[PDB]
């Protein structure tokens, strides 16, 4: 098997069309030229081709920028990809956990827009847990 | 004629303290912690802690030595406060 | 928006606690339902719930646990109601028993009774017949099982009346009764028979397996969550076997040693203990063997006197339970084999120990009960009556206790069993079980005038 | 105030004080009593009968020395000759009989002022007057009121009671004129009762005439076993061992009412008396035993309550032995013929008027139809043409005007029925004042004032009636002074009873004793419910049936109740009961909301959430606002239903009011009884302690007795329990308190009593002595309070178990004195010492059961005991405990033919040698464990006993060092294992302990073992030890082969072997030159034996040794130096005292100078160490001369701080606890 995808860049991918199946979507056009792929760069396609290859039965792979992580879980959310998106929301989970408030501040560039009434009870209710 | 012995020997650790050994100043006076901001709210609880294997801490040493170590660092003794006579 | 909670979702309780203070939308995606929903039932908390019936699971979650709260402070004070099975007249208690809150009760003139502690209402009915004393009693969550002195066996179904649903006769005494704790195969050990009854697909109950011992047996158990075929295990002096009702075999898993002194079996594994003998003295013993194999796993104690009883089928994962004859209840760690915690409790033998995973309670033979906390190293309370402690069981909200005999004080009795519950708050109007019952509408008036009227907490 | 010195705590802030004497008579043990009053005082009253003893025990200062003429009446036949007369003392008294009745009641018909104030100031006089037949028909209104003033005056209280908890009720005069004639023939009967065939006679006459007095008043004053519970209350109830003819009491309480029958009746009913009981009937017969059958009885009953009046049927009703053998006109009749007859043809109206005042309950039903004016205008003119009838005023007028006084406050004003009935209550307050006294009573002048002076003009009389209103405003406080009066009489009457069959023990006979002591005793909220599914349902709500319940039918969502509320209701509480049976059914969201009508119910009240386990669900708690309307909706089920079953509602409303004062009298008279009862007691059983073997059976008497007064006279059981735990409190309390506390030699009845119970075990005294001691002391603690109800709880915490404890403590510790100074230098001293704890902790078990409070008071004995020895002896028992542990767990590797009986004696002992943790013998206790540890461990391989004894008495070790000797010995083994395997892996057995200073007492370890070619295996596992992690010394031992022989030797042994077989032979000097031991003498002393191989054949210098004991020629040859025991005499345990006492003074001089402030322990203990080690004070002479005993663990000092703490010299802080100074 192999099929071509047509990227938002114009380049075109093509891959073995069976292992590549697990997005229901494009198998769903393909049992249903190229299908257009218009909403992520070729560097996502290529990085979960090379994913999916390896995976058939990734910690080191994700140490990018925030940015192309966000980038590849809406990919996921597109490519409706089970493994992509459980392992980068795994990793994000691993990533905020065991942290302060302010940690998160730091870890997710978001700024505490909280006053100080609300900061204070907020943490008088909450402190269960 | 010798076919078994049971041979004793004795390891002498002979040091004598008279300082906590943790932060190496003396017992009787304050600890790092509290000779750093010294005199700010309160500093009328630095008081000293005596084991059960007969040594002697400030509190706040042997306590957080414990959030980090569960045992004496002296002996390698399994820690406990002397509650005799208290 | 479900990334977030693709996000969220494997995010624990404690830092989710944290996540509702940076954000107006961080909080309201910290404070999902589907998300609490899913913590409160995969906690235990509500199980046979759906996420549409409450709101706002987050405060549900919240309240639950400040009621486990205060049900544990109940229990270090002791806050709630208590009550007790009336004198039967010129009769002495002979057996009890309980499974669920549910006690069975026998006495030295043939009668049997039972009755459910979980109710606002009062019915101990006694269990008809169609003379002798009764020697065992056994309930379950189902069935009801009398053994009598002249060799009869009464079964009783607790779901359609208070008249036998089989009745068998042995040529001897009864020297040991047991009862399946799920299942409904009940096990008798006549003088050197042991037989297993159960019912057929239509339900006749008729004789699963017969096997045979060279000894007089003293100890018979059921093993509990058994597939297809009933396992039992009998201790026969100082011999012990394993019975199997798939083909009648009959193994062996321990022989030549020291008679035997109390014997508890759970799911996987068998603990029992043994004098200590000899000329060179050999101290007493508990030994776990497990059922695959029947391969010993540990041998333990330190003792200068027997062990007495033990219980491990309660106890938490790894951990176990005993009592020995100097008054002393121990915690022995099932890994490690080490000692855990001694203490001592009673002034004569411990007959009944129990544990959970923050509390002992614990009765003797001089007739005290006595409870500890062994989290925070701390008594909590003890009740003293007339007659040696016979049998104790606790649940998280309530305990049943019984004094049975074999001038001892002031408050003279033959036979108490009492009932304490920590939670009023869970007493039903009526019972479960048809049977404990009635039909005298004066009765069920006066008792709910008096349920109405309690204090709350 | 006189006797300020014996007063009695009543509770708290409340005493009693005795005030004066005030009667005598004989009791009914021919012994004299006396009334004396006690005044309570934060004023009221009691009044106690006690005897003799009872004075002396109580009060004594009451005690001292011992004990504590004929024409001048002719002449009135002038009424200042009369007056004159009556001024004399006897000449009244004598003149009683000769018609000074008469005389008195034409002279009350200022003058009478002196004629009634003579003979009254110089009980049966006015009993006399107030039984005159023409007391009130031939007299005026005027001077009724005088005789009504003047009984007022006659039977008032010095200390009454408040009365202002009750509605008092309003009545005419003659209702007042017999009770007072009740009241008076009582009291005289009474006191004729007390200065006294005939006395039969007498205390019946009394029963009947009480009676009387209690069925008139109480109509007068209109009054007519499982469960579960706390667990606070558990052991809280005092427990009583349990134990065809009609009694005096039921058979005259059914003569009461033979004796009010006419004469047909009478006689028929005599008759059938007659007929089963056979003979006469006399007066002197009929009450005296007459002795009926239940079915006589029975029939009797079954007759009776047809003859009967309308009072005497509502008395007979409420009986306890009946309670044991049981056109307008017609258009208001039709719910009563004799009315209609009345109203029609009102001349046949006597007897209609005579057969209305016998059963006057038509005539009442008519007065009150008045609260529609259809019937009004028809019947008041029958009533004010039966005012002006003679004899119709006695029909109970007083007890129907509560509807007339609700018209003059209607919104109908200025009508005809407001005319009329102005002129209807002019008619009747005219022809007799009594009722504009009524009225006056009733508030009739503001109310008619505000109701007509504003509307008009007095419409027929009102003017009138507004005036004489306000003139008998006077007489209206007169009335109710003396209803007060009377009511207060009754219950101090009522209570002398009870009193009187407490201290006797006979029966109570009083007719309507039980229905008078109920009422004293105790002084729907919805108009319609409406539900939305199901309607015919809806009664199962309030069904009070739980097995009975209302289902739903319709959307999810829209089930609703509806409640109606009555005007003025608010709301305490609102509970929904449910199942959790019903799984789906079960409602899971509730919201209650509350509105005017059913069409706005805007303002929501409540949202709850029901759990899947619940029953009793409370939605709304007490209020402050009324709401008409309350509606109750069900939001969703659980799992999501579609329908709900609720199985019942409760409303409830305000909480009633019940008039608490008699509540409070009657526990205040049993508290003070018993409280006096039980100081009587004491005394005998002080001045002959024998007696306390008898103490059980009174107290059991008295409680049983208690308990059958309660179960027969009180209404309920909240009652009952109240008052025995008063009785409990207030009689066993003082009672513990006398016997427990010590006298002048030092010693209690109690103490002596179970003293005797220990001593005299040894065997005498007899078994029933023991079951007797027994008994007493188990029925003294069966009773634990908690830490109506208010009522029996009043006062403070009880003292008996802290009491008993304390004696308890103080009898242990003297039998452990006097064991210890007797025997302590004996050589069976510890198997005697555990025996005698374990008869001491057998005898505590069995006299007060296995509670902890007990075992705490032993254990704290035998330590209080233990530190009164002085430090040698102290040291003495420690060490002799310890050699006997060591001797029982070295008999052990030897078997035995009983063994199991010697480990539980082992156990004994070790209960016994519990008792030292935590005191300051331990240490040494530990210092003498250590010694002799240390020896036992380097001799053999180990026993199991070590850790089975370590496991029961760790605890006992202030420094846990032989656990640390045990984990040590076990590490070894590791240790080796490690070198053995890194030996053979980086390439004469031998085996390595190897020891430390926190792991072993290194103290007598001075020299150190080189001499053989075995240097080799010590240098590789110095090198490993210290490549992995040293110093060898003189312990251990070691297992040699000799030709056919097998060896056990030391190592001072084993050395000197080696060197003999490594030569010919070897004399001492190079011996010591090689070693340095100083010692050797007892090394070498065990191969003398025929068993050692070595000869020492002395030299002619200094000796020298050989192999020459193998030349006449098997198994183990354990040729090892025994083992020596210390000697607390000796000049070990002397050098530890002289350290005990250097530390004592150290510890002193350094708390002295830190003043009164203190100084924390932890800094003490550093003080003293670094003190002692640098010692300028005590020079190091004194610490250098000690030599072993020479060192200092900061367990010493704490022993030592310990010893003063327990001495007094030192003082621990309260606010700060671990905080010390010096005292004094
Ligand atoms: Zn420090
Ligand atoms: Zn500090
Ligand atoms: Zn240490």
């Amino acid at each position: 098997p192999s099929i071509k995808l047509q990227s938002s860049d114009g380049e075109i991918f093509e891959v073995d069309v069976e292992i590549a199946k697990q997005s229901v979507t494009i198998k769903t056009m393909l049992e249903d030229d190229p299908v257009p792929l218009p909403n992520v760069n070729a560097a996502i396609l290529k990085k979960v081709i090379q994913w999916c290859t390896h995976h058939k039965d990734d910690q080191e792979f994700l140490k990018v920028d925030q940015g192309t992580l966000f980038e590849l879980i809406l990919a996921a959310n597109y490519l409706d990809i089970k493994g992509l998106l459980d392992v980068t929301c795994k990793t994000v989970a691993n990533m905020i956990k065991g942290k302060t408030p302010e940690e998160i501040r730091k870890t997710f560039n978001i700024k505490n827009d909280f006053t100080e009434e609300e900061e204070a009870q907020v943490r008088k209710e909450n402190q269960w847990c | 004629e010798v076919k078994k012995w049971n041979a004793v020997a004795l390891w002498a650790w002979d040091i004598v303290v008279d300082n906590c050994a943790i932060c190496r100043n003396h017992i009787m006076d304050l600890c790092i912690e509290c000779q750093a901001n010294q005199a700010s709210a309160t500093s009328e609880e630095c008081t000293v802690a005596w084991g059960v294997c007969n040594h002697a801490f400030h509190f706040h040493c042997i306590s957080r030595w414990l959030k980090t170590r569960q045992v004496c660092p002296l002996d390698n003794r399994e820690w406990e406060f002397q509650k005799y006579g208290h | 928006y479900e990334l977030a909670i693709n996000i969220f979702q494997y995010l624990d309780r404690k830092e989710l606690g944290r996540c509702a203070q940076v954000s107006k939308t961080w909080k309201v995606i910290a404070e999902d339902e589907v998300l609490w929903y899913r913590l409160c039932q995969q906690e235990g908390h509500l199980p046979d719930s759906s996420i549409s019936d409450y709101s706002c699971w987050k405060l549900i979650f919240q309240e639950c646990r400040a009621k486990e709260h205060m049900l544990r402070t109940n229990w270090k004070n002791r806050k709630g109601a208590v009550s007790e099975l009336e004198h039967v007249p010129d009769t002495v208690l002979c057996d009890v028993h309980s499974h669920d809150g549910v006690v069975i009760a026998g006495y030295t003139s043939g009668d049997v009774r039972v009755w459910d502690t979980r109710t606002w209402d009062y019915v101990a009915p006694f269990l008809e017949s169609e003379q002798p004393n009764v020697s065992f009693v056994r309930i379950n969550s189902s069935l009801a099982v009398a053994a009598y002195e002249d060799g009869f066996l009464n079964i009783w179904d607790l779901r359609t009346g208070k008249y036998p649903v089989h009745r068998f006769e042995h040529d001897a005494r009864i020297q040991a009764l047991a009862l399946s704790q799920d299942d409904a195969t009940v096990a008798t050990a006549s003088a050197f028979d042991v037989v297993m009854l159960s019912p057929n697909e239509e339900g006749y109950w008729q004789i699963a397996a017969e096997f045979e011992v060279p000894k007089l047996v003293q100890y018979l158990e059921i093993v509990p969550e058994t597939r297809r075929y009933p396992v039992a295990v009998a201790a026969a002096g100082d011999l012990m076997y394993l019975l199997k009702a798939e083909d009648s075999a009959r193994t062996l898993l321990y022989a030549h040693g020291p008679p035997v002194t109390c014997l508890d079996v759970s799911a996987n594994q068998v603990a029992f203990g043994v004098q200590g003998l000899g000329w060179v003295y050999e101290g007493s013993k508990i030994l776990v063997y497990s059922l695959e194999a029947g391969r010993r796993l540990l041998k333990l104690g330190n003792v200068l006197r027997d062990f007495t009883c033990v219980n491990l089928s309660d106890s938490p994962p790894n951990l176990m339970v005993s009592g020995n004859m100097d008054g002393r209840v121990r915690i022995h760690d099932l890994r490690s084999g080490n000692i855990a915690l001694s203490l001592s409790a009673h002034q004569l033998r411990v007959s009944a120990v129990q544990m959970d995973d923050w509390k002992i309670v614990s009765g003797g033979e001089e007739g005290l009960v006595s409870v500890w906390d062994y989290r925070m190293n701390q008594k909590l309370w003890e009740v003293y009556s007339g007659h040696p402690v016979q049998h104790i069981s606790f649940s998280s909200h309530s305990l049943i206790t019984a004094n049975v005999p074999y001038f001892t004080t002031h408050r003279r009795h033959r036979g108490l069993i009492r009932a304490y519950e920590f939670a009023v708050d869970q007493l039903a109007f009526q019972s479960p079980l048809p049977v404990c019952r009635s039909s005298c509408d004066a009765m069920a008036t006066h008792y709910y005038d008096l349920a109405l009227a309690f204090p709350y907490n | 105030l006189r006797y300020r010195e014996f007063r009695v705590p009543l509770g708290p802030g409340l005493h009693a004080y005795p005030d004066e004497l005030i009667r005598q008579r004989v009791g009914h043990d021919g012994h004299p009593e006396y009334q004396i009053r006690w005044l309570i005082l934060r004023a009221e009253h009691i009044l106690l009968w006690m005897s003799k003893d009872e004075i002396y025990a109580n009060c004594h200062k009451m005690l001292g020395e011992d004990g504590q003429v004929k024409s001048l009446i002719q002449r009135a036949l002038t009424v200042h000759v009369l007056s004159a007369y009556a001024s004399i003392e006897p000449l009244t008294g004598v003149f009683k009989d000769p018609r000074v009745l008469d005389l008195l009641m034409h002279m009350l018909s200022y003058q009478i002022r002196w004629s009634a104030g003579r003979m009254i100031q110089a009980t049966q006089i006015l009993l006399s007057l107030s039984q005159q037949e023409a007391i009130e028909k031939h007299l005026d209104f005027d001077s009724r009121c005088a005789l009504l003033a003047l009984f007022a005056q006659a039977t008032l209280s010095e200390h009454p009671m408040s009365f202002e908890g009750i509605q008092l009720p309003q009545v005419p005069g003659r209702v007042l004129f017999s009770l007072v004639k009740r009241y008076l023939h009582v009291t005289s009967l009474l006191d004729q009762l007390n200065d006294s065939g005939e006395r039969g006679q007498l205390e019946l006459e009394f029963s009947m005439a009480m009676g009387t007095l209690i069925s008139e008043l109480v109509q007068a004053m209109r009054w007519d076993a499982w469960r579960w519970r706390p667990m606070t209350e558990l052991y809280a109830v005092p427990y009583v061992l349990p134990e065809e003819h009609l009694t005096l009491a039921e058979w005259w309480e059914l003569l009461f009412f033979i004796k009010k029958l006419d004469g047909p009746d009478h006689q028929e009913v005599l008759q059938i008396l007659q007929e089963n009981l056979d003979g006469e009937i006399l007066d002197d017969e009929i009450l005296a035993e007459l002795a009926v059958p239940i079915e006589l009885a029975q029939d009797l009953l079954l007759t009776l309550p047809q003859r009967l009046n309308d009072s005497a049927l509502r008395d007979l009703i409420n009986c306890h032995v009946y309670k044991k053998y049981g056109t307008p006109l017609q258009r208001l009749v039709e719910g009563g013929k004799i009315l209609l007859d009345l109203e029609q043809a009102l001349n046949k109206v006597k007897p209609l008027l005579l057969q209305l005042q016998r059963q006057p309950q038509p005539f009442l039903a008519l007065m009150q139809s008045l609260d529609n004016r259809t019937l009004h205008l028809t019947v008041l003119r029958i009533l004010k043409q039966l005012v002006d009838f003679p004899e119709a005023l006695l029909l109970p007028w007083h007890e129907a005007v509560d509807a007339c006084m609700a018209c003059l406050r209607s919104p109908n004003t200025d009508r005809e029925v407001l005319q009329e009935l102005i002129f209807f209550l002019h008619r009747l307050t005219s022809v007799s004042r009594d009722y504009a006294v009524v009225l006056n009573q009733l508030g009739a002048r503001d109310a008619i004032s505000k109701a007509l002076e504003k509307h008009l003009g007095k419409l027929e009389l009102a003017q009138e009636l507004r005036d004489m209103v306000f003139k008998c405003e006077k007489h209206a406080h007169l009335y109710r002074k003396l209803i007060t009066n009377i009511l207060g009489g009754c219950i101090q009457m009522v209570l002398g009873q009870i009193e009187d069959h407490r201290r006797t023990h006979r029966p109570i006979n009083i007719p309507f004793f039980d229905v008078f002591l109920r009422y004293l005793c105790q002084g729907k909220c919805w108009e319609k419910v409406e539900v939305s599914s199901n309607p015919h349902r809806a009664s199962k709500l309030t069904d009070h049936n739980p097995k009975t319940y209302w289902e739903s039918n319709g959307s999810a969502g829209s089930h609703y109740i509806t409640l109606h509320m009555r005007r003025g209701i608010l709301i305490r509480q609102l509970t929904l009961l449910v199942a959790s049976e019903d799984s789906s059914y079960m409602p899971a969201r509730v919201v209650v909301c509350g509105g005017d009508s059913t069409s706005s119910l805007h303002t929501e009240l409540n949202s709850v959430n029901v759990m899947p386990s619940a029953s009793r669900v409370i939605l709304l708690e007490n209020l402050t606002r009324f709401w008409p309307i309350i509606q109750i909706r069900i939001k969703r089920c659980q799992q999501g239903g579609i329908d709900t079953r609720i199985r019942g509602l409760e409303i409830l409303g305000p909480k009633p009011t019940f008039w608490p004062v008699f509540r409070e009298q009657l526990c205040r008279h049993t508290r003070l009884f018993y409280m006096v009862r039980a100081q009587a007691w004491s005394q005998d059983m002080a001045e002959d302690r024998r007696s306390l073997l008898h103490l059980s059976s009174r107290l059991n008497g008295a409680l049983r007795q208690e308990q059958n007064f309660a179960d027969r006279f009180l209404p309920d059981d909240e009652a009952a329990q109240a008052l025995g735990k008063t009785c409990w409190e207030a009689l066993v309390s003082p009672v513990v308190q006398n016997i427990t506390s010590p006298d002048e030699d030092g010693i209690s009845p109690l103490g002596w009593l179970l003293d005797q119970y220990l001593e005299c075990q040894e065997a005498s005294r007899g078994p029933a002595f023991f079951s007797r001691v027994r008994r007493l002391t188990h029925l003294l603690v069966h009773v634990e309070p908690c830490e109506w109800s208010s009522l029996a709880t009043r006062g403070l915490p009880s003292s008996i178990m802290r009491n008993l404890t304390r004696c308890w403590r103080a009898v242990v510790e003297k039998q452990v004195n006097n064991f210890l100074t007797s025997s302590w230098r004996d050589d069976d001293f510890v198997p005697r010492y555990c025996e005698h704890f374990n008869i001491l902790q057998n005898s505590s078990s069995e006299l007060f059961g296995p509670r902890a409070a007990f075992l705490l008071a032993l254990q704290n004995g035998c330590a209080g005991a233990l530190l009164k020895l002085p430090f040698l002896k102290a040291a003495h028992v420690s060490e002799q405990f310890a050699r006997h542990i060591d001797q029982q767990i070295q008999g052990s590797r030897i078997g035995g033919a009983q063994e199991m009986e010697r480990l539980a004696q082992l156990q004994q002992c070790l209960q016994a040698v519990l008792i030292f943790s935590g005191l300051e013998i331990a240490t040494t206790f530990e210092h003498y464990y250590q010694h002799y540890m240390a020896d036992r461990l380097l001799g053999v391989v180990s026993s199991w006993l070590e850790g089975a004894v370590l496991e029961q008495i760790g605890p006992c070790f202030p420094n846990r060092l032989p656990q640390q000797m045990l984990q040590s010995l076990s590490t070894s083994k590791e240790l080796q294992r490690q070198f053995h395997v890194y030996q053979l892996q980086q390439l004469p057995e031998v085996s390595v302990l190897v020891l430390s200073r926190h792991s072993w007492p290194v103290a007598s370890i001075c020299h150190t073992l080189l001499p053989s070619y075995l240097r080799g295996t010590l240098n590789r596992y110095s090198n490993f030890y210290n490549k992995s992690q040293l110093q060898w010394t003189w312990l251990g031992w070691a297992e040699l082969q000799f030709g056919n022989q097998t060896l056990h030797v030391s190592t001072v042994q084993m050395w000197l072997l080696l060197y003999l077989n490594d030569l010919k032979a070897v004399s001492v000097e190079s011996l010591l030159a090689f070693s340095g031991l100083s010692m050797l003498n007892q090394a070498i002393g065990p191969l003398t034996s025929s068993r050692g191989p070595l000869d020492l054949h002395e030299q002619k210098p200094g000796g020298v040794l050989k192999i020459r004991d193998g030349s006449k020629e098997w198994d183990i040859v354990r040729l090892i130096p025994p083992q020596t025991y210390l000697q607390a005499e000796g000049e070990d345990g002397q050098n530890l005292e002289k350290r005990r006492n250097l530390l004592n003074c150290l510890i002193v001089r350094i708390l002295k100078a830190h003043g009164d402030e203190g100084l924390h322990i932890d800094q003490l203990v550093c003080l003293v160490l670094e003190a002692w080690q640098k010692g300028p004070c005590p020079p190091r002479g004194l610490v250098s001369s000690l030599g072993k005993g020479s060192a200092c663990s900061s367990t010493d000092v704490l022993s030592c701080i310990l010893h003063l703490l327990g001495k007094g010299t030192l003082r621990r802080h309260d606010d700060r606890p671990q905080v010390l100074s010096y005292a004094v």
